[PDB]
């Protein structure tokens, strides 16, 4: 609220994730999900042994 | 200066609230637990928890 | 083998929100003129999704 | 006895501008050798090998590089070839627009 | 700063994905004109005088409990919580305004004893100008030192922060005006000019210790010249006090003190120097015992000065590595993406080659065994050929896994691991 | 009696190099061992920037108090950018600054003696 | 007098830097005994690495050099004095950095078992680092460096090759 | 005192683990009270802000302790130097405030007085 | 004998420092050869200088390198008659068997 | 050689400095064998 | 001065002033980005543009100036001679 | 051989234990507890290797 008017931040707080997104903050998250993982025959077999 | 955990601190004055001095009286209070934890007695007097334990010691 | 280790880092050659688009990745681009015959000069690879 | 302040600020200035542009100089230097050192060194092994036509063929290569460089940047007509070799690489945004795809 | 332009660039290139895509990022036209924009505007707004309407100062406003944080806040016993907010500093005023005054009066020269201890640059070039060029050269050089701290602890003192902030923001143009001050001033006495004062080289001494005073100069025996007769940790720190024009009586009051005990400190060298002899210093090492000469006795003392100064001068070298001093003010954050970015997905090798040589850990790998390099011998790390096999890292940051501590650092376990260097090899130089 | 080249291109005397390297040495044994120098250590600085920076801050808030009006807190290394996206790029240049504390301060050398 | 005594231009500040980058490439070996200590220069552990490819492509390329310079360039007259003194000051510092290898090639096993050896790496590297830094503050400014026990010598030497079978 | 070699080396060892740390400390309002390198440390022992019963942190420990029951944190603090130091300043500048400050207000209650400012000096 | 190898190779070693100790002094012209020193140090080392000097000329006249090619054809003599195995590092054989030894 | 690198005549000047470090702190804090064992005890059986 | 322009820094650093004098000659924009570039790329006019905005507005401006100079002057000049048989790298 | 003519099977090869919270374990030294700790990644594992560190992360 440093303007009278407030601003709301767009970018800073990623909600969302794709294959580039993913591949450029690959080490630098606190979670993997299966949606990408899935297509990597190691990573599914960990997530479904 | 009164936050200071040395002799610089008692030389100036708590801003005199209630719920601060509480406050710094829990800290205080959880500082010395930590501190007794680790200083001992050379020589305990009668009727403190020390004292059993070193009679227990020299029971064993 | 030396160990990832996953600690965030700050921003470089780009403000924080967003990651590198134009980067240069090597795989072919299909035109969608059909060629009958014409080597793409670099195969595909793993073909089905 | 004593020369004016003004004279011996430009003096400083003109000897500090002296040493930097010559550290500036030998740092480019310094920096090419660094940058360049694997193609001289393949180079080498090339001689070193028993195919001395492969390096004189790889300089001018390099050498026919550059003059290709030239009529395609600062002139303007176009190389045969080039159509094809557009299509060999693509940026991350448009591999995300074709071919990956949406389930990820 | 360059990076921040970079970053503007970056997003701007990305903005014309849209409209107009570009071929690459490093397209010719699109870098020359950016750089001419940018060198353009930066020159507009450097003779324009427009950057006297940056912003340095923010406001601060505290929340109230409902925009706070609201899971801290505990009720105790049913009357009390844990929202502290006590009314800054509250003092019963003494009896009379005066009585403190006075009392701050004298502690302010109490204070200014700290000041003139000769344990710095500036009492060593005070000292030496006094043994060599007489009494008027050591007196401007002491009061020029005087005036320089002054200044500072009175901008320090009253709150001055438009000249405070700005001169401590720049990091590295302060060091680099010390050192080329440092430079001159050793070459100038290292040609050893002689010659009758005059009014412009009085002043020349004047202005070389003011503008010193205004850098940060290597200090001995700390913890003495920063004690103060009070229950402060320093000179700098102010009093409490109950409105404006006490503020002003008390903090004029100090100043008033450390400035008249300043000068009658100075006022007493500059008799002082005078009262026995002019240069005591040769009676007092006659006393003690033999004395050579008298050009000799001045040649050794020009050459411990000079050993001194420059040792003043180089002292600052080791302390700050390359990341703090060159990178920095380029724009770059500790530990940057930008170091260990890859030159491509399909090559290993970082992007920025003349910034390859921070944050390596000891497990990398050794760019000097790539085929026919043949560079140096490097038998320290003959059985580790294969990795950077030694352990520079600083501050908190560190890492080990199959390389311990105790075989990088440690014992006989790093003097076995190098145990090549000492190994002896069969040459003939000229059969 | 030899040449030495012309007088107009100056000439740097050995007491210089000589003092140079003594102070060189001097400087990485006096950075080496701390509490030898006569029982004292060397010291690059006075007083941390920061400290000057907070007790200035201090002092002129104390006084803007007083006088009557809102007191303001000066930022070392710049204010902030009006931006829409994110809150690091909006104070970019404070952050910049306080993110070099510990090299800042802190020696790159180790500040105790190993091996002796 | 015939003899040019005008002031060195850049290119030849260039070749007496590379010039100078001799002897650290002859004791770029012992760099980590140092570094360990005030890793502030631990940057002078990769600057070399082109240097030594290059200084070592030949295992006679030294004194390749040393004659081409002693006869080529020193001995002649026409060039300037300070660039003929800056590279004989080149060539005896590697000279200096060949003894340093040489009372370093007959150490004592005693002294070699002990750490008294890492200490005494450290210095082959240090003191030698500190000679091509001062060297280089004076070449890239057209002045004289005078070093003792050294320069004297380097002056002597000039004059000898100059008149050289004439 | 006679150490033997077990106990010379074992002290090498532990000053070879502990020559890079970065130490915390903690106030009166349990607060962690800023980056501390080994002369801050030394700078705030003698202007009598911590003593040896401030609660310390470092890398080689998993709690917070007091700062003589930390190994070597008194040895590295106490050259002769910070001794004289920050016996000047018990001795001349904090007693006498002190007891001003005692004599002033009589909310520092006579029979209850601590006596942390007498034992400073170690 | 061992004794006697031993004293053999430190003999020539000595004679080996001298040898360089010459080649050092040969830089500075302004030392005098009547001091005690350097007359003991010329005595010593003038008659296996003074057969080069014979045996080769200097190169143009100008320039003297007969002390710098006495050490080093005595140091490969001395190089010649080194132990069989030095130990250090030598006599351990290197690691396993190795292409080397 | 190990053992040998550790001998007490190569560890002079680290004995020295050893001794001067050492001796900085209070003379009180010294402890023998038997006390910290003992002290030991007593803080797992205060725990307990 | 020919004293000054006999030293080459001197001589680097004018030739180094010219180039980005006529850089900017030839690519700074005016009135082009309300005109065209503000309008194509947002919709909005440059005064309700955020600071981050308005440069890229410039910026386009710029680069279209400069693509249309490099391509009606320079380019024309140099391809109305045609294809010179295009040499190419042989090995 | 020993280094060369031998491999660990995959089935077989030595890992670190898990101790959970390390509660229930039998003591090798009763006085000392911790020191059965030692062959885990535990957080009061004697002597880790790389010395705990005061992780204050911020993630995307
Ligand atoms: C293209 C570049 C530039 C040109 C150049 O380099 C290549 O060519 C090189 C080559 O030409 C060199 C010349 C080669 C011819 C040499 C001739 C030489 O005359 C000498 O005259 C002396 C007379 O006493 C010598 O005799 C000495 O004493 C003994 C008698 C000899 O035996 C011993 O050998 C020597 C001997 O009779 C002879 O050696 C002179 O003393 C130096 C000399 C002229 C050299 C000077 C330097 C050069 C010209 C070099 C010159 C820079
Ligand atoms: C104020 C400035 C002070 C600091 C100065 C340093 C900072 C500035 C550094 C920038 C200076 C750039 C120097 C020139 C570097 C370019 C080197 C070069 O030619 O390109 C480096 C190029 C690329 O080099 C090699 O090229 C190979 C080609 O197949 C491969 O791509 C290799 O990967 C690549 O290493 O080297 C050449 O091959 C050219 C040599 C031809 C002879
Ligand atoms: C001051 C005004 C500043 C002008 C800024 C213009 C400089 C352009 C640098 C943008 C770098 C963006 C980036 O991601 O580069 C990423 C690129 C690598 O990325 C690819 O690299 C390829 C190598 O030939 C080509 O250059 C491709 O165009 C490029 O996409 O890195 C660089 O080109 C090095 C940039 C170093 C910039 C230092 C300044
Ligand atoms: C590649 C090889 C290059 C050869 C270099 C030849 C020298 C040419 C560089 C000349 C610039 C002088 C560098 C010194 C300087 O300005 O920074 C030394 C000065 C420190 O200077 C001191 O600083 C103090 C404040 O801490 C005070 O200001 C003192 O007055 C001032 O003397 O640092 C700075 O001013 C910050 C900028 C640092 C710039 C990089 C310096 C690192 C360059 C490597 C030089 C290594 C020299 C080794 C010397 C060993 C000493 C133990
Ligand atoms: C977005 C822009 C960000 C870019 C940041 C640029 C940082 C560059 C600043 C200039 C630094 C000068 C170093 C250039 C020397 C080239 C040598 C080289 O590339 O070596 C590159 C080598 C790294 O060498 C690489 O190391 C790797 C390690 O894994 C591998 O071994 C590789 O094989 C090897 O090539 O780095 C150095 O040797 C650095 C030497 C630095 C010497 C100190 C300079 C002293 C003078 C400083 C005075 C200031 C200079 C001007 C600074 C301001 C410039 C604007
Ligand atoms: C610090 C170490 C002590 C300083 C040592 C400096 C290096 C000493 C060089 C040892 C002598 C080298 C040599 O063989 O010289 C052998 C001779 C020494 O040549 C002598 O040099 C003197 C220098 O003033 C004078 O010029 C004498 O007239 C000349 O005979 O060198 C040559 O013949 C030409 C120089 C080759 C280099
Ligand atoms: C690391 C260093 C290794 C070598 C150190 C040896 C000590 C040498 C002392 C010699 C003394 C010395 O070096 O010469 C100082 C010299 C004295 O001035 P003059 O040469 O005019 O004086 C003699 C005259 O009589 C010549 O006719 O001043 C110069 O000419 C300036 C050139 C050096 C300028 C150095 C500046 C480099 C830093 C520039 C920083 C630029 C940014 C500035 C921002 C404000
Ligand atoms: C080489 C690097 C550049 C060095 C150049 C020197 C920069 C020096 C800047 C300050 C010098 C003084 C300018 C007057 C500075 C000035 O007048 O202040 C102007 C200042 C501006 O007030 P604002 O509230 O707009 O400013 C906000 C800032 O003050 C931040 O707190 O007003 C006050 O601070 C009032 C102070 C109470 C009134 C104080 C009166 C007592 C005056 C005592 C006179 C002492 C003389 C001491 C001399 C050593
Ligand atoms: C960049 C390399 C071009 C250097 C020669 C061009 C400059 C040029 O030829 O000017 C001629 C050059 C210096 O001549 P002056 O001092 O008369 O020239 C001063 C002016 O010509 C400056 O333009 O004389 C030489 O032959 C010295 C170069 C030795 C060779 C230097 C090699 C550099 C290291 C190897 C790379
Ligand atoms: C040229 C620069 C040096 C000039 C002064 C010469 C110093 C020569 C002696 C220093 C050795 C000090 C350590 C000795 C070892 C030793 O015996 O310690 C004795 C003493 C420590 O005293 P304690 O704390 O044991 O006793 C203080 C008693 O008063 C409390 O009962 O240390 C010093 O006096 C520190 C000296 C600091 C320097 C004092 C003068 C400050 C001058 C500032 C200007
Ligand atoms: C009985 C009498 C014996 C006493 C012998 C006294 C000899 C003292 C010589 C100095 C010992 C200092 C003690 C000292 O500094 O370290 C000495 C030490 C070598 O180890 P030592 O074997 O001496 O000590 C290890 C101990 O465990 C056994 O003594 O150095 C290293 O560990 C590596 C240091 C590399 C450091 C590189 C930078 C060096 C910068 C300083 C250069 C100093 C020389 C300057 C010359 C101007
Ligand atoms: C704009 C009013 C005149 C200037 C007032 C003094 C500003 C000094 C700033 C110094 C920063 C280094
Ligand atoms: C008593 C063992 C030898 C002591 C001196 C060895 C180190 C000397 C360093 C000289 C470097 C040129």
């Amino acid at each position: 609220n440093n303007n009278p008017q407030e601003i709301n931040f767009t970018n800073p707080p990623i909600q969302g994730l794709n294959e580039g997104s993913f591949l450029y903050w690959q080490t630098e998250m606190p979670f993997n999900s299966y949606n990408i993982d899935q297509f990597i025959t190691t990573n599914q077999s960990f997530y479904a042994p | 200066k009164f936050m200071a955990p040395g002799p610089l601190g008692l030389c100036h004055a708590v801003p005199d609230d209630p719920s601060l001095r509480q406050e710094m009286a829990k800290v205080a209070h959880n500082y010395a637990a930590i501190y007794r934890m680790y200083n001992f007695d050379w020589d305990p007097e009668p009727g403190t928890v020390q004292y059993k334990i070193d009679q227990r010691i020299r029971r064993a | 083998k030396p160990l990832q280790r996953y600690i965030p880092q700050n921003g470089g050659f780009t403000w924080p929100g967003d990651y590198l688009r134009l980067e240069i990745v090597e795989m072919p681009k299909l035109k969608s003129i059909n060629i009958k015959k014409t080597s793409l000069k670099q195969k595909i690879n793993v073909q089905p999704v | 006895g004593e020369e004016p302040i003004q004279d011996e600020l430009l003096k400083l200035l003109r000897g500090g501008w002296v040493l930097l542009s010559n550290l500036a100089l030998f740092l480019v230097f310094s920096s090419f050798l660094h940058r360049s050192l694997n193609w001289f060194v393949q180079t080498e092994l090339l001689v070193a090998v028993g195919a001395p036509q492969q390096a004189g063929e790889r300089v001018v290569g390099k050498f026919f590089e550059a003059i290709e460089w030239v009529e395609r940047n600062i002139l303007g007509w176009k190389l045969p070839g080039d159509e094809e070799a557009e299509d060999a690489t693509s940026k991350v945004y448009e591999v995300l627009q074709n071919y990956t795809p949406a389930e990820a | 700063s360059l990076v921040t332009s970079v970053k503007d660039y970056v997003e701007i290139t990305h903005k014309l994905i849209e409209i107009e895509p570009l071929k690459n990022y490093t397209e010719f036209g699109a870098v020359f004109t950016y750089f001419i924009f940018s060198i353009g505007e930066f020159f507009k707004n450097f003779f324009s005088f427009s950057f006297l309407n940056n912003i340095w100062s923010i406001p601060i406003i505290i929340p109230d409990i409902a925009s706070a944080m609201i899971s801290e806040v505990s009720v105790l016993d049913g009357y009390f919580h844990n929202a502290f907010t006590f009314l800054e500093t509250s003092v019963n005023t003494t009896t009379n305004p005066s009585l403190v005054i006075f009392e701050k009066f004298v502690i302010g020269i109490i204070n200014s004893l700290f000041l003139i201890l000769p344990t710095s640059t500036s009492h060593l070039i005070t000292l030496r100008r006094f043994v060599m060029q007489g009494l008027e050269a050591g007196y401007m050089a002491g009061l020029g030192t005087l005036a320089g701290n002054f200044l500072w602890l009175a901008s320090i003192i009253l709150g001055w922060r438009f000249f405070v902030i700005p001169w401590l923001s720049l990091d590295i143009f302060r060091y680099l005006l010390g050192f080329v001050l440092l430079v001159k001033y050793i070459w100038d006495s290292s040609k050893e000019r002689r010659m009758a004062l005059e009014d412009l080289s009085k002043w020349k001494i004047f202005l070389l210790n003011f503008l010193l005073a205004l850098t940060e100069q290597s200090c001995i025996y700390p913890f003495i010249s920063n004690l103060s007769f009070g229950p402060d940790a320093s000179i700098l720190e102010g009093f409490p006090v109950d409105n404006y024009p006490q503020f002003l009586l008390i903090h004029g009051a100090y100043l008033l003190g450390i400035l008249f005990g300043s000068f009658s400190l100075l006022q007493f060298t500059c008799w002082f120097w005078e009262n026995p002899a002019f240069s005591i210093y040769l009676w007092i090492t006659t006393k003690s015992s033999l004395k050579i000469s008298t050009s000799s006795y001045y040649k050794i003392l020009n050459f411990t000065f000079l050993y001194a100064t420059m040792l003043c001068a180089i002292a600052s070298i080791p302390y700050y590595g390359l990341d703090y001093t060159i990178t920095n003010p380029i724009g770059l954050v500790p530990q940057d993406r930008i170091l260990n970015q890859k030159k491509s997905q399909s090559d290993p090798d970082k992007l920025i080659t003349e910034t390859a040589f921070l944050n390596l850990n000891p497990t990398d790998k050794n760019s000097r065994i790539r085929d026919g390099v043949h560079a140096r011998r490097e038998r320290w790390k003959q059985r580790l050929i294969k990795y950077q096999a030694f352990d520079a890292s600083t501050y908190d940051q560190g890492v080990y896994d199959f390389l311990t501590i105790e075989d990088l650092n440690y014992g006989f376990d790093r003097f076995w691991l190098r145990r090549k260097m000492r190994n002896h090899q069969i040459r003939f130089r000229l059969f | 009696n030899v040449y030495k080249g012309p007088a107009s291109i100056p000439h740097a005397s050995a007491e210089v190099f000589g003092a140079f390297f003594l102070a060189t040495n001097t400087a990485l044994l006096a950075h080496m061992f701390p509490g030898k120098l006569f029982g004292s250590e060397l010291h690059v600085r006075k007083w941390d920037p920061d400290y000057l920076a907070s007790c200035c801050n201090e002092q002129g808030m104390r006084r803007e108090a007083l006088s009557g009006k809102k007191p303001n807190l000066w930022l070392l290394g710049g204010g902030p950018r009006l931006v829409n996206d994110s809150w690091e790029r909006m104070w970019w240049n404070n952050l910049h600054w306080k993110r070099w504390k510990v090299p800042r301060t802190g020696p790159a050398f180790p500040q105790d003696m190993y091996w002796q | 007098f015939g003899r040019n005594e005008g002031p060195m231009t850049w290119p030849w500040k260039l070749m007496c830097a590379i010039l100078y980058m001799l002897p650290w490439v002859d004791v770029t070996e012992k760099t980590v005994y140092f570094v360990e200590r005030f890793p502030a220069f631990v940057w002078t552990e990769y600057f070399s690495e082109p240097f030594e490819h290059w200084y070592n492509i030949h295992e006679y390329a030294p004194l390749f050099i040393f004659f081409a310079t002693y006869l080529g360039i020193v001995r002649n007259k026409k060039i300037p004095h300070v660039a003929r003194y800056h590279v004989m000051m080149g060539v005896m510092l590697d000279i200096v950095a060949m003894i340093l290898i040489v009372t370093e090639e007959n150490l004592p096993t005693g002294v070699l078992w002990t750490p008294w050896s890492d200490l005494f790496y450290a210095l082959m590297f240090w003191f030698i680092f500190l000679l091509v830094i001062y060297c280089l503050f004076f070449c890239f400014l057209g002045w004289y460096c005078e070093i003792p026990l050294i320069s004297e010598g380097v002056y002597l030497q000039i004059e000898q090759a100059e008149q050289l079978g004439q | 005192i006679v150490l033997s070699p077990y106990q010379y080396e074992m002290i090498n060892y532990q000053r070879m683990l502990m020559r890079k740390n970065i130490w915390y400390y903690r106030d009166r309002m349990n607060v962690p009270r800023g980056p501390c390198p080994l002369h801050v440390v030394k700078e705030a022992w003698v202007s009598g802000i911590v003593d040896e019963n401030t609660l310390f942190w470092g890398h080689g420990l998993y709690d917070w302790l007091p700062a003589k029951n930390i190994k070597l944190l008194l040895p590295m603090v106490r050259t002769p130097e910070v001794r004289f130091a920050t016996w000047i300043k018990r001795t001349f500048s904090l007693k006498p405030s002190l007891n001003r400050i005692r004599e002033q207000r009589k909310e520092h209650r006579d029979p209850q007085e601590a006596s942390l400012q007498v034992e400073l000096m170690r | 004998a061992r004794t006697f190898e031993r004293a053999a190779f430190g003999f020539a070693k000595m004679y080996l420092f001298c040898l360089f100790m010459r080649v050092l002094l040969s830089w500075f012209p302004s030392i005098d050869w009547n001091s005690q020193p350097w007359a003991f140090l010329r005595l010593i080392t003038e008659p296996y200088l003074q057969i080069y000097r014979g045996i080769l000329p200097p190169l143009f006249g100008q320039l003297d390198f007969t002390p710098l090619f006495g050490f080093l054809i005595l140091q490969d003599v001395v190089e010649l008659m080194s132990p069989v195995y030095t130990l250090g590092h030598a006599k351990d054989t290197s690691m396993f068997w190795t292409t080397t030894d | 050689l190990q053992h040998w690198y550790y001998t007490p005549f190569n560890r002079l000047l680290m004995k020295f400095d050893v001794d001067a470090f050492i001796n900085r702190q209070p003379k009180s804090h010294f402890l023998t064998k038997n006390e910290e064992r003992a002290l030991h005890i007593r803080r797992f059986l205060l725990s307990e | 001065l020919s004293g000054l322009l006999g030293d080459i820094g001197v001589k680097c650093t004018l030739a180094f002033a010219g180039t980005v004098a006529a850089g900017a000659a030839i690519v700074v924009p005016s009135g082009k980005q309300v005109e065209a570039a503000s309008l194509d790329i947002y919709g909005r006019p440059p005064s309700q543009l955020l600071p981050n905005e308005r440069r890229a507005a410039e910026f386009a401006a710029g680069h279209r100036r400069w693509k249309g100079f490099v391509d009606n002057s320079i380019y024309s000049w140099t391809r109305t001679l045609p294809g010179h048989d295009n040499p190419i790298v042989n090995p | 051989d020993e280094f060369e003519s031998d491999e660990d099977n995959t089935e077989s090869e030595w890992a670190p234990e898990y101790v959970g919270a390390g509660l229930g374990l039998v003591a090798e030294d009763p006085l000392n507890p911790q020191y059965s700790l030692r062959h885990s990644n535990h957080p009061l594992a004697p002597f880790p290797g790389e010395p705990l560190k005061w992780a204050s992360y911020v993630y995307p």
